[PDB]
RNA sequence: GGGAUACUACCCUGGCUGUAUUGACCUUCUAACCCGCCGCCCUUAUCGGGCGGGGAGACAGUGUCAGGUGGGCAGUUUGACUGGGGCGGUCGCCUCCUAAAAGGUAACGGAGGCGCCCAAAGGUUCCCUCAGAAUGGUUGGAAAUCAUUCGCAGAGUGUAAAGGCACAAGGGAGCUUGACUGCGAGACCUACAAGUCGAGCAGGGACGAAAGUCGGGCUUAGUGAUCCGGUGGUUCCGCAUGGA
RNA sequence: CCUAAGGUAGCGAAAUUCCUUGUCGGGUAAGUUCCGACCCGCACGAAAGGCGCAACGAUCUGGGCACUGUCUCAACGAGAGACUCGGUGAAAUUAUAGUACCUGUGAAGAUGCAGGUUACCCGCGACAGGACGGAAAGACCCCGUGGAGCUUUACUGCAGCCU
RNA sequence: AGGCCCAGGCGACUGUUUAGCAAAAACACAGGUCUCUGCGAAGCCGUAAGGCGAAGUAUAGGGGCUGACGCCUGCCCGGUG
RNA sequence: AACAGUGGUAGGAGAGCGUUCUAAGGGCUGUGAAGCCAGACCGGAAGGACUGGUGGAGCGCUUAGAAGUGAGAAUGCCGGUAUGAGUAGCGAAAGAGGGGUGAGAAUCCCCUCCACCGAAUGCCUAAGGUUUCCUGAGGAAGGCUCGUCCGCUCAGGGUUAGU
RNA sequence: UAUCCUUGGGAGUCAGACUGCGAGUGAUAAGAUCCGUAGUCGAAAGGGAAACAGCCCAGACCGCCAGCUAAGGUCCCAAAGU
RNA sequence: GUGGGUAGGGGUGAAAUGCCAAUCGAACCUGGAGAUAGCUGGUUCUCUCCGAAAUAGCUUUAGGGCUAGCCUCAAGGUAAG
RNA sequence: UCAUAGGAUAUGAGAAGGCAGACCCGGGGAACUGAAACAUCUAAGUACCCGGAGGAAGAGAAAGCAAAUGCGAUUCCCUGAGUAGCGGCGAGCGAAACGGGAUCAGCCCAAACCAAGAGGCUUGCCUCUUGGGGUUGUAGGACACUCGAACGAGGUAGAUGAAGAGGUCUGGAAAGGCCCGCCAUAGGAGGUAACAGCCCUGUAGUCAAAACUUCGUUCGAGUGGAUCCUGAGUACGGCGGAACACGUGAAAUUCCGUCGGAAUCCGGGAGGACCAUCUCCCAAGGCUAAAUACUCCCUAGUGACCGAUAGUGAACCAGUACCGUGAGGGAAAGGUGAAAAGCACCCCGGAAGGGGAGUGAAAGAGAUCCUGAAACCGUGUGCCUACAAGUAGUCAGAGCCCGUUAACGGGUGAUGGCGUGCCUUUUGUAGAAUGAACCGGCGAGUUACGAUCUCGUGCAAGGUUAAGCAGAAGAUGCGGAGCCGCAGCGAAAGCGAGUCUGAAUAGGGCGCAUGAGUACGUGGUCGUAGACCCGAAACCAGGUGA
């Protein structure tokens, strides 16, 4: 029984070159009125996940 | 699992779609071009064997 | 008096009769269906089943769907902290002390507040200055509204504490909507998620002659993941192709 | 003022009364029990029946006569065990043990540690103070994001029934 | 091969029950009351055929409640059914 | 050679020891292998030799390989043997004596008294048991002791229905 | 003085206690509870404090019938000064 | 007394959670099944190098778990400490 | 008493029931568990019950796959791929076609019309049986034109089958040691008093069948296209379900129950809602072997599989004894010797059991009878012990005794110092916290498939085969489908050492530029599997009991 790829985070998460992860932000579904416009502007961008998640989930994304 | 704590995944949005057609092309750049005579006609075929 | 509509054939200003279709109340029966009613036969059989009679009757029964009721029955949930549990109280955020002169630092330790508000209580230019007290002044005093003097902040700062503010961040007027878009060198804070500041660049502005200020409140609370769904724009994809 | 209506008859410190051994009387030398009465019934009450009731009860409570070893307070006697001999012959338990007493220390309660005090070696009959003695991985309590039975206007369903 | 007497709670009584802790004031009881059912009764077992009810017919069956007998059983239908 | 270091739980890293089989090379073994028993030997350890006794056919060394590979605990499972301990118990009850048999007699046979039941401990007969019933032999086990004895063992034999 | 940082492989730890010192709660009670700070134990034997984890001195690679000391101590138990 | 019936999301019950083969708040036997157990116990040869933590955050979370801190091994920066 | 049930008789290698605890179809269909609770979901259409045949079954010749100078029945293996997707978008579940292989078989009907006979007549509207009539999509066909033997190979019983008592040594016994020979298409295996190619049975080769039994050789067309047919309560739709990887969702596709309900070649269905054009195809009728699955069996063999607590529960009179009313549960127990040659005879004894004698290589070998460990129980003894309390030792140590794998030896030790076992769990255990009565055996981190990292290898900008076919169940050969890199960015179109954002030729993110990965092996760890081993109360399915 080869290993199953974690379909919830391979919706979410993409590898890079050089191995690292890219994610968006979160906190950006469905309120914006109580939100400045900076933040919101940051959060717009997408962000590389940390070093300890990464290592966590390692496993999770073997097959891309 | 992150012991009830809800995983980063989770905690994270999805992003985009992704579509029955795409055309992925072989990509060979200028410099194994080279590796070919002087004056040779070079063509797919020919570059799979 | 406005077009007084006087010899197409108006839609009925909406009326009914005679004509094929739909629902309820009526009664019928063969005629379905039913009969744990009777006579005969299958048949020495109180099963059922063939005939006949009789009673009911398009109902009921049964099939599919639909609604109500339904602890009769079934699978489950019914939180944590806790000077043992239960009961009481609390659960997120913001201010201070506890806090041992960096930061951080607990307790069911000691005190308060927040789940907003402001089209001006924002931005900018310009101009000032307080609370209280004494003395004269009526309606009018302890205080309304005046005039003098004293007065470093006692008064204010939307609100809860602290920090900080009279070179205004306090008070007043005119104009205005930067309470902007694309961003962002760096840095703080951090397990992660997030949170915070940020010069500087471009596009267009607002204010002011200019300098130059403006990416919301004087600083810190006033707010929540993902999924799913709704709405607007889309120079994206849309399963043979064009559309959807 | 309020309710839809505000407990009537009967009974009441009761199988119901915390105050509580209520207060009074009887019984007894002496009565937190009992019996009778009073009502301030925390929190009786009328088919969850109320109040009495002859008879009945291996029912519960109080008192009295007769009786006696229940007792003051023990004594003796008979038989079966136990006890000695003969035959036969287990079990629970068990880290190893040449297994003293005080005071103190210590995971706070010492046989084994400390300082002293006592104690020749081995047996037989009895006692159960200790070895936190044995039997039972505590039935009490607490925690498992344990289980089971039961309940309801907890949630979601189902059978039945009605339309 | 009976001890007896006086009183009092509870239960009318004979009976029955927790085999293996509890035999009682618990259960039953005859009696009373309410309610359902017109007979392919209702209620109940079963899916259904089949049954019990009953080869019975509201003076009979099912269910709820109280429990001999004597005297009685008051008010409220606002709420739930 | 110099210098420094070398407590250690949970843990991380490296060095090794042994066991069973498999390949290659070597050879040990009835002139006694394996296994077991006893030694006062060797290595830093896991461990390994050597010399005797037993035993009577298989087995080390060398390099590599693969593992059912290393036990002191799990109230672990199975088998054996201790402890308590010659202790508890020997399962309601009247036997006494004289003969007999016999290797051996409280217990077996015969005799004489005595004693117990007698709406039974008597006499028939169900369910049920399935040879336990009878005769002649035996006493290892069963018999809570003994046993010459029997509901035990062995060899024979035994149940007759028209009512 | 030579331990620091980056990447990567493998963990366990989430019950801590006591003793100084600065505080809370408590009654400036507790071998109490909760903090900050330092030490020991945890995971550390040895000598001392009679016996003792946390108090003092002090770190065990082995052997020696060597020497000097730390806390503590020198009349006997019991080494050393009546 | 004899012969029969009622079988476990059941049957019986003069009603105690009583009885249903010494088992009953849901009998017994086999199978799913090596159910699951964030819990308790136990886990076997030796030497050497280094050597912790009992803390922060979040958690239906408090005796569990994930990340960070602390340990260890290797490759690098090399001299930052 | 038209006529039917019903009744009676006769004829039927007709069915039933079992089975291999396997495999295949279906009908019916759980919970435990995962989700760290739990109801969607999962477990799982699994366990279990029921019906049905097969040696294999299901499937099957296109109302298909797919979008191209196209493929052409089904089935199964690798690959696609843990991808596209589905999913309280959680936990999880999860394909297919293209491509490469094994295997290879295509056929028969209904309808049209002809012929007759079939009678009802309402003169073909229906018969029913044959045949022509036929099986078809760039359509086809009607219709007019065209020709139960003998033989080889096995299977079941078997036959034949080379070479040394070679000498010598030990020994109870040669197959063993030393020195010599021979066969070998035979050096497989077993037995033979110890280890055998040459001792025996046999082995390599070569033969054999009276009788049954399994395999291979004999005894039709093409041209035309007026008219007709080309599978009706069927496709399909509403409603409610189920299977498709797909949970109602955009939900295509298949099937079920209720109701509704088409068209007929100018026609219909599919290409993942749906419409149009195009492409492909002809359902509502059947049959179809091989590749594939599985062993209660039989034959011949193999094992870096066990060797009597193992291996089947069962090596042995085992599904037995035994337990239970019953379903059912369910043991222990291998070994004398080469040959019984198994102990003549004598003595103690009633016997049992002994002592002698005898057999044998061993009697210590005597009916658990090869070896015979430890616990446990005894008998002799060298030293010590009745004024001393001791986790029982160690370090000092006199005395007494003995003399070794010879070495600054062995046993015992009066007396002194020090000193509270082991294990788990704990901040802390001598602990009065837990476990062990003792001895022996057994008894716990592995294997498969993937992932990742270190290390080691062969190649390197390349690496590499899988299935499968040959091949002593092997290596090796072939097998380039397929997979990972050499290019990244973006959601995507798409662009490309750049790309995304953005009006930007500005800034910023992402690997730039600062080029090794791949195949395999060991090792660490992870993921799915019971996953490290023992333990629940309890749940669900099917039965057994009044």
């Amino acid at each position: 029984p080869k290993m199953k790829t974690h379909r919830g985070s391979a919706k979410r998460f993409k590898k890079t070159g050089s191995g690292k992860l890219k994610r968006s932000h979160a906190y950006t579904s469905h309120l914006f009125a109580n939100k400045s416009q900076k933040q919101k502007r940051k959060l717009r961008k997408s962000s590389v996940v940390s070093a300890g998640d990464f290592k966590r989930i390692k496993q999770m994304l073997a097959n891309i | 699992f992150e012991g009830g704590q809800m995983p980063l995944f989770q905690r994270l949005p999805k992003r985009g779609f992704t579509n029955i057609n795409r055309k992925e092309y072989a990509v060979v750049n200028l410099d194994k071009l080279n590796g070919f005579a002087e004056g040779t006609e070079v063509t797919p075929e020919l570059l799979l064997e």
